RNA sequence: UUUUUUUUUUUU
RNA sequence: CCCGUCGCUCCUACCGAUUGAAUGAUCCGGUGAAAUGUUCGGAUCGCGCGAGAAGUCCAUUGAACCUUAUCAUUUAGAGGAAGGAGAAGUCGUAACAAGGUUUCCGUAGGUGAACCUGCGGAAGGAUCAUUG
RNA sequence: UCCGCCGGCACCUUAUGAGAAAUCAAAGUUUUUGGGUUCCGGGGGGAGUAUGGUCGCAAGGCUGAAACUUAAAGGAAUUGAC
RNA sequence: UACCUGGUUGAUCCUGCCAGUAGUCAUAUGCUUGUCUCAAAGAUUAAGCCAUGCAUGUGUAAGUAUGAACAAAUUCAGACUGUGAAACUGCGAAUGGCUCAUUAAAUCAGUUAUAGUUUGUUUGAUGGUAUCUACUACUCGGAUAACCGUAGUAAUUCUAGAGCUAAUACGUGCAACAAACCCCGACUUCUGGAAGGGAUGCAUUUAUUAGAUAUGCGAUGAUUCAUGAUAACUCGACGGAUCGCACGGCCGCCGGCGACGCAUCAUUCAAAUUUCUGCCCUAUCAACUUUCGAUGGUAGGAUAGUGGCCUACCAUGGUGGUGACGGGUGACGGAGAAUUAGGGUUCGAUUCCGGAGAGGGAGCCUGAGAAACGGCUACCACAUCCAAGGAAGGCAGCAGGCGCGCAAAUUACCCAAUCCUGACACGGGGAGGUAGUGACAAUAAAUAACAAUACCGGCUGGUAAUUGGAAUGAGUACAAUCUAAAUCCCUUAACGAGGAUCCAUUGGAGGGCAAGUCUGGUGCCAGCAGCCGCGGUAAUUCCAGCUCCAAUAGCGUAAUUUAAGUUGUUGCAGUUAAAAAGCUCGUAGUUGGACUUUGGGAUGUCCCGUUACUUUGAAGAAAUUAGAGUGCUCAAAGCAAGCCUACGCUCUGUAUACAUUAGCAUGGGAUAACAUUAUAGGAU
């Protein structure tokens, strides 16, 4: 026995069922191109885990509204929703979860954020700034531009302490430039 | 070696079973003991299961005889073997197996008759009233009495002489002793 | 195989333990003794697991093996020694004194008790019978054995034991009225008063059992031990008071307890 | 109510 | 538009002398190592006794082999005979129109080939119809 | 001759029915799917062939494969051509 | 998470399949491959064969030291009391690891039983008669190892003599001392009691007896059960001739804490056997089993124990269309895996549970435990060495090699973690872990971002191997960190980007199906094309250039699921598409008309034979699935962790749900099935 062999692993996206439909294609590839992903893996990814959310919703709804099992399995979502910013204080019943779009979910992602808030000029100026470790969000710094924020860490989010836009200690570029110019 | 296990056999259905495993020690058989009567005594230890105890005995001359009516066990010889009911062949070869019918010596039993009852089959006057009040319910069967002339008692053994290796008994009384007298004298 | 296992896979560890997937292959093994494997909890468990006084499994034997841990007042240097229900576990360097109970979610607690609470302890009755020369004897579901018990001492019955004599001291008749603990089954570690008995020929018994809340469980007459006479236990019982709460309940008391 | 057999391959 | 024999190449199986061959499992009978139990035996060792090796006797378990037969899985075979596929082969014109003898089913016989014929049947007919 | 009832072989009209239609008053009461029950088909060929069994005097009957081959074969109806 | 599209025609509506589309913790192969975190890996064909190395040994104060072993002491005495190799003794090696060949009510799952048995060990209790006339118990006897010295052989943990000496080895033996009970019993103030003697521990064997309960007497649903008493029996491996620490109280006698060991019961760790229900295809398998056990009975033998398990005698039984028996399986079973409207279909060699095997059979010793194979014995098949006389074998253990194939890695390091084992806190562990190979599978994620200028389209956007400075990791490397030691990751001095050559690929561009009536070549050739079709001198389809499209560090190609209502129980068809036997009877099977207590008054409550089925409950390994909590930087994951820096706290958490059939218990009595009714032999 190998005790790796204990631990699990699971996929979290899936191909489209009919490759080459025209008008899923332009939407696909609209919202790339708006939130700057690098491929179409991601977008399927966020549909992924928006129709898991989805599902569980739909399942919780079709019990009683008296289940206990509805109950608690309800409150755990609309938190877990209401944690990450998806849903507002008086969107505070399950239905309002199934009203939840791709889009929703993209907004909340850390490259979406740091675009927003005016740290980066464009969306793909965030995303290299997240990638080249110049932001943190709370006192850690982040790299993953999936990095999916909550409500409570937003306000935290700054460039890292170690990095030329958040504290000294220019980059190397610069540092090669002031040495050549010093002669 | 000698083997227990079912694996052999038919089933119910009359059909026929397929092996899938080799013989295990935990369903092993043994040799018969085969005991017999003889007045060199050999009996032999066999180490079992769990580190315990078996006694064979290949030849047996005395053994642990007890009177029912009377609540008297004496140690005995054995004088020989005269019905089998399992099989005919083992009173020839004179075999010691449980409930084989044998004849033993009446002599201790004589004895304790006649310490006992003061009948055969100095004193102080409390041992002679003792006996004459144990004289009130003195009461022998018959062909008891007709086979202590002989010297000999018709006997059953009740032990195993291939487990323990004693060939234990009880003297025949009553409807038992009827039956296998009468079976007997054929 | 062909004969005693001595390995026990760590997947196939009880899971009231509460061992990681990934912590190894293997588990330790419960010893022969007073309690079976599936109801015990080894004291490498409790000085490594549990109290984390032990880093390690080298760890908990060299503690052990310097006669620093006492089971039932006597000292125990076996790290896989099996130690379960009412059992008292005392360490006199660090002035501590446990006792073995199931939790409300039927999981062993190391509950702490005082010094003269550390000097009892209380056993099930398993039958009663007549030795050798014809001397009456009891022995209990943790492996003991009694000589000359009281005559109304009776199979399924608790006695209250003094570890520092070996004597009973008193004992509760097994009767309707009386507040037990389950030892086993989904209801393990839950407290309640008996509420009747129901008796089937040549099968198990069922034992009904009210929650001082008023919940209402059954359970088999091997789960039950008998905690006190009326519906005072003779023991401090844990965290909880054998109540068990629903996972909606758990989860506004969490929420109140997080703001 | 006499007699009347046959039409290379692909494609338009 | 279309049917068959005949003619060419290739492919797949089928039958088949060879009292064919191999492997596995059971069936009949026989021999039978080793071990165990039993009988005899007594090199030798300790105090007339006790222990006791080689060997030997009969049984039990029984490998392995030989004989008979039956199933299961493979496999060789001179030769024979089927089907299929392949742009532009030969002879007819059987099926499609009443296809020029309406077509077809069963059965029997006969012809290079399609097929023809006899008996009974069906319309899926080329007639839903003569109280005329 | 007239009026009725039951049972039978059929016919005519009709769709509120069904159906791919041709048609069907049972081929209806079927995605609003369920009265009971027997048999039996699963693209076209190879093939009702091989093999085994069984029945038969024989002719043959019953039971009945596979290898391999193939993109259609086929049903109803429409227009044209003949 | 309830979905379809191309293809039969001149066109149409169908049946129907072929093709496409998506999936696989699914294998293989092709091309390509920068980073981080995970992670399968000689199962498939050959349970085929194996060179070499390793994988099982083991020591505490507490069994046995005179190494001619080392060290410290002793000037005089000392049996030894420091380390101790070797060796004897004890224990272990029956666990673990590997594989899936055999095996189809068999293994196995759930659920039962042992009142039908064994169980080293752990835990709790319990040990009374031995010599009786020998007469050590202040302590019995004979050997052997190591050692030493004569060796044999080509040779092996192959082997023979000789000289010593130990025990918790071997064999013996007093076993500290009693009472009570029972039998015989001289003697006797004799319905009595009495000296003396026998028996009497625990265990074995057989008998007799008690073990009640509509003035004592235990347990179960149920036992002549637990247990007591008597008579005896056995040529009983039992009832301590053992060891370490300390060092004390009375007048030599007593005395503590332990170790090891023997026996009994209970318990724990388990096994063996066992109850009910359940398994794929096949009738081109319908009868099978019974000389020589088949089904049952009696009595025995054997077994740890039940049992035709075996023997003797007896009887003729036992299974079967509700499919026996026979055959196939590229069949170990299960937990589970893939796919998911629901129902279902397919898979399950492989890490957890159970079983089996160690090249094929068979037999067996030791032991608590094995029909053991890193044990032995024999045969069969292979096969190494030989001095030819003999001698040694078992990788479906870790590596590794040959072979086989489409098809699978290093002859590495370590006991640091998890745990196991031994005399043992300490030794050992190819179990297990670390690292190497590793595009099986899974997770995150680079290959550029921003301004100026010039072009374009409406301050606003897009393009430019034009300009400009900023940023950074791939790489590299002090250092620290990591680690059993290393390595990797994380952190980080000094370097590291303009055609940012630090250069992204795999497939396509007629339709299905996203993307060119572009250019050159070929000319039914070469070739493409899963299908329909392209190519015959103006080819959107071939070979190329350009451009474009899809996915993207991935993509193409060659069993199985969906789509398939094309296997249809839910839920298909049978006039003409494939299809209802020529017709009737008929046993199994399936199915089967109606009818038996309703209502009001009131208030869950009062008044006028056996099953199916349904409700509820218990119990029903984990892992996996669903699911609660928790910022491993995120994520796949994991079972963590959080406040504050208190010499701490949160009793920190480590929930919960699901689970066919079959079994257990419970409420209901509608719908159903089986049985019964009137010759009254009925009820009372
Ligand atoms: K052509
Ligand atoms: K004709
Ligand atoms: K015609
Ligand atoms: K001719
Ligand atoms: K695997
Ligand atoms: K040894
Ligand atoms: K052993
Ligand atoms: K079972
Ligand atoms: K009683
Ligand atoms: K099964
Ligand atoms: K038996
Ligand atoms: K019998
Ligand atoms: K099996
Ligand atoms: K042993
Ligand atoms: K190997
Ligand atoms: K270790
Ligand atoms: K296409
Ligand atoms: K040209
Ligand atoms: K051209
Ligand atoms: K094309
Ligand atoms: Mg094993
Ligand atoms: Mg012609
Ligand atoms: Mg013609
Ligand atoms: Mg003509
Ligand atoms: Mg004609
Ligand atoms: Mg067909
Ligand atoms: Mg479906
Ligand atoms: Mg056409
Ligand atoms: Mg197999
Ligand atoms: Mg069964
Ligand atoms: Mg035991
Ligand atoms: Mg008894
Ligand atoms: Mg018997
Ligand atoms: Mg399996
Ligand atoms: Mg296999
Ligand atoms: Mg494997
Ligand atoms: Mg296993
Ligand atoms: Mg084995
Ligand atoms: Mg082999
Ligand atoms: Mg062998
Ligand atoms: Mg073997
Ligand atoms: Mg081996
Ligand atoms: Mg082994
Ligand atoms: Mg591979
Ligand atoms: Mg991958
Ligand atoms: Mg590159
Ligand atoms: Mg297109
Ligand atoms: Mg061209
Ligand atoms: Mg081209
Ligand atoms: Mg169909
Ligand atoms: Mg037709
Ligand atoms: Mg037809
Ligand atoms: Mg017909
Ligand atoms: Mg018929």
């Amino acid at each position: 026995v190998h005790v790796a062999f204990y631990r699990n692993y699971g996929k979290t996206f899936k191909k489209p069922r009919r490759p080459y439909e025209k008008e899923r294609l332009d939407a696909e590839l609209k919202l790339v191109g708006e939130y700057g992903l690098r491929c179409k893996r991601e977008l399927w990814r966020v549909q992924y885990a928006l129709s898991r959310i989805r599902n569980a919703a739909r399942m919780l709804l079709t019990l009683d509204e008296k289940d206990p099992r509805r109950i608690f399995e309800g409150e755990a979502l609309l938190r877990r929703m209401n944690r990450y910013g998806l849903l507002d204080e008086s969107q505070n019943k399950l239905d309002y979860v199934l009203s939840l779009t791709v889009e929703n979910f993209l907004e909340r992602r850390l490259q979406t954020l740091v675009f927003k808030t005016g740290m980066a000029k464009s969306i793909h100026h965030a995303r290299v700034l997240i990638r080249q470790r110049h932001i943190r969000v709370g006192r850690q710094v982040v790299n993953v531009p999936s990095f999916m924020v909550r409500l409570d860490s937003q306000k935290h989010i700054d460039f890292s302490l170690i990095s030329p836009f958040g504290g000294g200690r220019p980059g190397r570029v610069k540092r090669k430039n002031q040495k050549a110019a010093a002669k | 070696g000698i083997s227990r296990d079912s694996m052999h056999k038919r089933r119910a259905t009359g059909g026929k079973k397929k092996a899938w495993r080799k013989k295990r020690k935990y369903e092993l058989g043994r040799q018969p003991a085969n005991t017999k009567i003889s007045a060199n005594k050999t009996v032999r230890r066999i180490r079992v299961r769990g580190g315990n105890v078996k006694w064979r005995a290949l030849r047996l001359d005395t053994g642990n005889y007890s009177w029912g009516s009377e609540a008297v066990t004496r140690k005995t010889r054995i004088l020989d073997v005269v019905y089998n009911a399992s099989n005919n062949e083992l009173v020839r070869t004179q075999t010691l197996v449980k409930s084989a019918i044998v004849q033993v010596d009446a002599a201790p039993f004589k004895q304790w008759y006649l310490q006992h009852y003061g009948v055969d089959i100095k004193k102080s006057n409390h041992v002679l009233r003792k006996i004459e009040t144990r004289q009130k319910d003195r009461k022998l069967d018959p062909h008891i009495e007709e086979q202590f002339g002989g010297g000999r008692l018709l006997a059953c053994i009740s032990s195993r002489p291939g487990q323990c290796g004693r060939a234990d008994g009880y003297i025949l009384e009553g409807k038992e002793l009827e039956f296998y007298m009468k079976k007997l004298q054929k | 195989a062909r004969g005693l296992k001595k390995h026990l896979k760590r997947l196939n560890a009880p899971k009231h333990w509460m061992l990681d997937k990934l912590g190894g292959a293997f588990a330790p093994k419960p010893s022969s003794g007073p309690h079976k494997s599936r109801e015990c909890l080894p004291l490498i468990i409790i000085l490594r697991n549990r109290l984390k006084y032990a880093l390690t499994y080298r760890e908990v034997i060299s503690i052990l093996m310097q006669r620093q841990v006492m089971v039932d007042s006597k000292v125990r240097t076996d790290k896989t020694y099996p130690a379960g229900f009412m059992d008292v576990v005392s360490i006199p360097k660090t002035n501590e004194n446990f006792r073995l109970l199931y939790d409300t979610k039927g999981r062993f607690r190391l509950h702490s008790v005082r010094d003269e609470e550390a000097k009892f302890k209380l056993c099930k009755v398993r039958s009663v019978q007549f030795g050798q020369k014809g001397i009456p004897y009891l022995n209990t579901y943790d492996g003991r054995t009694i000589r000359y018990p009281d005559p109304l001492i009776k199979a399924n019955d608790t006695i209250k034991l003094d570890l520092e004599s070996n004597k009973i001291v008193d004992f509760i008749k097994f009767d309707v009225g009386n507040v037990v603990m389950v030892t086993g089954g989904r209801n393990r570690g839950r407290v309640g008063v008996i509420k009747n008995r129901e008796k089937h020929k040549g099968s198990f018994e069922t034992v009904h059992i009210q929650d001082a809340l008023g919940h209402e469980f059954a359970t088999r007459l091997g789960n039950v031990f008998t905690l006190g006479k009326g519906t005072k236990p003779w023991v401090s019982l844990p965290k909880g008071k054998g109540i068990k709460l629903s996972i909606i309940e758990e989860a506004r008391k969490r929420l109140a307890a997080q703001s």
